[PDB]
RNA sequence: GUCUUGGAGGUAGAGCACUGAUUGGACUAGGGGCCCCUACCGGGUUACCGAAUUCAGUCAAACUCCGAAUGCCAAUGACUU
RNA sequence: CUGGGGCGGUCGCCUCCUAAAAGGUAACGGAGGCGCCCAAAGGUUCCCUCAGAAUGGUUGGAAAUCAUUCGCAGAGUGUAAAGGCACAAGGGAGCUUGACUGCGAGACCUACAAGUCGAGCAGGGACGAAAGUCGGGCUUAGUGAUCCGGUGGUUCCGCAUG
RNA sequence: UGGUGGCGAUAGCGAAGAGGUCACACCCGUUCCCAUACCGAACACGGAAGUUAAGCUCUUCAGCGCCGAUGGUAGUCGGGGGUUUCCCCCUGUGAGAGUAGGACGCCGCCAA
């Protein structure tokens, strides 16, 4: 449950969401993360429907990063009303996921409760995913 | 402590503020004067080519003064250098003012080139 | 107060222009001078 | 010229042989000294500003100039324009007549005057100095307005570092709180 | 059915006023003819071009018209004669 | 029209050079907590928020230090039409 | 005008974005403003450069002022966005009224009506030693046809002639 | 060696030495010519006691800022395909960042 503060704009143009992301494709600050692979909008209530889902199964876990976060907002004109007239009242927010970006981090885990903490988290995101660790070179 | 402008250090930020307004040439070459301390100095220059046409100074050692440095007998130069091109014959020449106030004894200096003949 | 009053000649007793002037900011019979063609030189022109 | 021929006698080869430099004009000196008000009327509600001309006037002949808002406040008085303060840059030689009325004249007619100021250097060297009264200064007349107010003095040294300007102004003899 | 809801408060625009290259890189360019439209000075005038109420860019003695940079990322209009 | 050549323009992309938005760590001006005392100066406890600043890392139609692909304006050499 | 109409809202002008790297380019799409103000906030001569931060001080305070470094601009640029500006178009002095008569080669834009830029000439100036600049405000808004009446001037006409 | 120019910070910030007889400098004074919202700091003026300290020149550094590739990719003209909020080839173009690297300057004119 993520919003941003001031935005310099109340209602914005939707995008068109194509292609790899800019950066990001890569989980470096802790251990292991989702990434993505679908272009989608991910709303606020599903990083809400994560960050509440993985502090379940991760009871004594490590801290969990998001590198997602939510600016644009996702505009409703009020319901059964004609076409025009205005761009509608801001219903909310929603983030920007271009396919390949890796989603969470998470931390001070091991493999085995990586692979359900992160996967429990994926049936509620929109989604398809993949499990991705790090690597070193460097 | 406190920093201090050096009198060459602002003038040609104030020089400048002249060469945006000149051309150098038009047969018409430009004329700038350079008051140093000691003893003050005359060329004529003219962009495009940057060509200095004929100069002296007050350094010189043929036509001293010889007080060397003090008032408008120091623009003797302002008069030998406007004879100097007088027998090149060119011109009535720009005035670079520098970046020093055009006021004495360096408006003299360009007084001295009027009466030796040269139109500005 | 902003009033657009011509700015008659003295010469000649001519018109001739319009100037914006505050009634406020400038509230003389004010004067400038301009070029009258029916004078042909600089004129001393007051508000009328 | 008491004070003038003070250090152009004795105190500049002093420091030079306290510790070195190259080229024994390289010490730092008396640079300038900025007298202020500082005052706006307290607040622009006298209106006499130009009250503290007759103040300051005879601290020194030099003519003042009133130091103008160079902003807007919007918690006091007022938008720019209407001055705060007056303000003589002294310089030169009545610099140094301005010091002498300072150390053996009004420095001591501070009423609990001992030393001062172990901190109030600029960090690199300019010296501040706040001043609290205004009986201090020889040709203020009591018969005079009787109103208080106070005043800064900023002397302004040459040294890179308050280092050398501080045990400049010990051979000056500049009486600090130790 | 339907209920009436308004209004929409942005819906105004100016007039478009035009800008761009009147001429190109190389163009014979008669006297006093206006070479690019500005707001501002986004290109400085060099050999005999002059500069506008509006700031614009307009040759006096015929010829090519040449764009140019100053240096680094700043451009420059000359016009050169045959 | 087609090739060469010359250009204008800040898009798609990108990246943070600014205008903003933002993840996390160091750093901690200020604050709060808790006590001592404050009758007052103040001090100590922070796994308490936290401005700057800094190490990385995200994202912008009304962000560009940068900037393509074509597209338009022409030249003079043609090769067709 | 209209996502049937009504009610709401808008009708014209300037700026931005949507605008697809020339230039235009729509909607009841997304933001602001405009019906003025400056006798100087105009012209010119000549100077100078910001905002913020830290350091220390007079009632001095989270900040009015004052000093030393930082500070390519994070300041201002009448008013609001885009562009532009420190060699300044930004601030300060002095002298001033070019906020000019007759124009105008030529261009830009475009249904037309319009609107915009102008090198250069003459008349007389202003500022400047000159060089030279000056036909209003850094630009882009701040304004509206015709008809009808009034005012100033008219080596114009005037109902057989004056 | 000084003065004036022309070239995109490859010209610059920063660190460190070295130079002054001549030149540029600081420096000295303010009666003059003229200035400060005040004031010989500046601006103006005439003089030569002191100086490398600062300016300025040369010399070393690549800490910063700058220039700047090749290859490869994003994007994309033009075809062609699809599982069509998008994705895939093929032809040709080709970014941005990064990087190999360059560079803390050349080229004049006059004057001694």
């Amino acid at each position: 449950m993520l919003l941003p503060k001031r935005v310099k704009y109340r209602r914005e143009h939707r995008g068109k969401m194509r292609g790899r992301a800019k950066g990001g494709t890569e989980v470096h600050f802790g251990e292991f993360g989702i990434q993505a692979l679908e272009a989608s909008w991910i709303t606020n209530r599903q990083i809400e429907a994560a960050r509440i889902a993985m502090t379940r199964y991760m009871k004594r876990g490590g801290k969990v990063w998001i590198k997602i976060f939510p600016s644009k907002p996702y505009t409703a004109k009020p319901l059964e009303v004609r076409m025009g007239s205005g761009k509608g009242a801001p219903e909310g927010w929603v983030a920007v996921v271009k396919p390949g970006k890796v989603l969470f981090e998470i931390s001070g885990v091991s493999e085995e409760v990586a692979r359900e903490a992160l996967r429990l988290a994926s049936h509620k995101l929109p989604i398809k995913t993949k499990f991705v660790k790090r690597e070193e070179i460097g | 402590m406190i920093t201090k402008t050096s009198k060459n250090a602002a003038r040609l930020k104030r020089h400048a503020r002249v060469r945006a307004k000149l051309s150098g040439t038009a047969e018409r070459p430009r004329l700038n004067v350079f008051r140093s301390n000691k003893h003050i100095y005359a060329q004529i220059i003219d962009d495009v080519n940057g060509v200095t046409l004929a100069s002296a100074s007050t350094l010189d050692k043929d036509l001293n003064v010889e007080s060397t440095g003090d008032t408008s007998a120091a623009t003797k130069v302002g008069e030998l250098v406007a004879k100097r091109a007088a027998e090149k014959g060119i011109s009535d020449v720009v005035f670079d003012r520098g970046g020093y106030l055009y006021h004495g004894r360096v408006k003299a200096l360009a007084d001295a080139a009027r009466e030796a003949g040269l139109k500005f | 107060m902003r009033v657009n009053i011509t700015l008659a000649c003295t010469e000649c007793g001519e018109r001739n222009y319009i100037s914006k002037k505050n009634k406020r900011n400038n509230p003389d019979r004010v004067e400038f001078k301009k070029y009258c063609p029916r004078d042909k030189k600089s004129t001393l022109h007051r508000e009328t | 010229n008491r004070l003038k021929e003070k250090y152009n006698k004795e105190i500049a080869p002093a420091l030079m042989t306290k510790f070195n430099y190259d080229s024994v004009m390289q010490v730092p000196k008396i640079e300038k000294i900025v007298i202020n008000m500082g005052v706006g009327d307290a607040v622009q509600n006298a209106k006499a500003i130009d009250s503290a001309v007759e103040e300051l006037t005879f601290i020194a002949g030099q003519k003042p100039v009133v130091t103008r808002a160079k902003k807007s406040i919007a918690g006091f008085r007022l938008r720019e324009g209407m001055p705060i303060g007056a303000k003589v840059t002294l310089r030169g030689e009545r610099m140094y007549d301005f010091l002498d009325k300072l150390i053996s004249v009004s420095l001591p007619r501070v009423r609990d005057f001992r030393g001062v100021s172990k901190k109030s250097f600029d960090g690199r060297g300019n010296y501040t100095l706040g001043i609290k009264e205004q009986l201090i200064f020889p040709e203020i007349d009591y018969d005079k307005v009787t109103k208080v107010r106070g005043m800064d003095i900023v002397i302004v040294t040459t040294a890179n570092t308050d280092e050398e300007a501080r045990e400049l102004l010990t051979q000056v003899g500049m009486p600090f709180q130790k | 059915s339907k209920k009436g809801v308004g209004s929409t408060k942005n819906g105004r625009d100016s007039e478009a006023k035009r800008l761009g290259a009147k001429r190109a890189d190389g163009q014979f360019v008669t006297g006093g003819s206006i070479l690019y439209r500005q707001r501002g000075t986004k290109i400085y005038p060099g050999e005999n071009v002059g500069r506008g109420g509006d700031d614009t860019l307009f040759a006096k003695i015929d010829g090519t018209v040449k764009f140019e940079r100053f240096g680094r990322d700043r451009k420059k209009v000359s016009v050169y004669p045959v």
